[PDB]
């Protein structure tokens, strides 16, 4: 249930890191896989490669 | 005597070799151009 449990490099192992302060816009993550996802569908629909 | 005259298929379109070759294709093109 620990929602925010990160790994904490300064610790060195895990732990909370909104106590350090490791936060990041959700339009980072969700523009990432949103970006990746389509990728990988786009490349995904490839069978055949021509040389012009 | 002893005295005498003694005394099908042509069309190929290559799909990928060219795309895995192209690292030697251009080794060999720098030093070409």
């Amino acid at each position: 249930g620990e929602k925010t449990a990160g790994i904490n490099v300064r610790k060195g192992g895990i732990s909370n890191i909104l106590e350090e302060l490791v936060v990041q816009p959700l339009l980072v993550s969700v523009s990432a896989l949103t970006l990746a996802t389509e990728t990988v569908r786009s490349i995904l629909k490839i069978d055949d490669v021509v040389n012009t | 005597s002893s005295s005498e005259d003694e005394d099908a298929g042509e069309g190929i379109s290559v799909n990928t070799g060219p795309k895995g070759v192209i690292n030697d294709w251009r080794r060999f093109k720098q030093l070409e151009t």
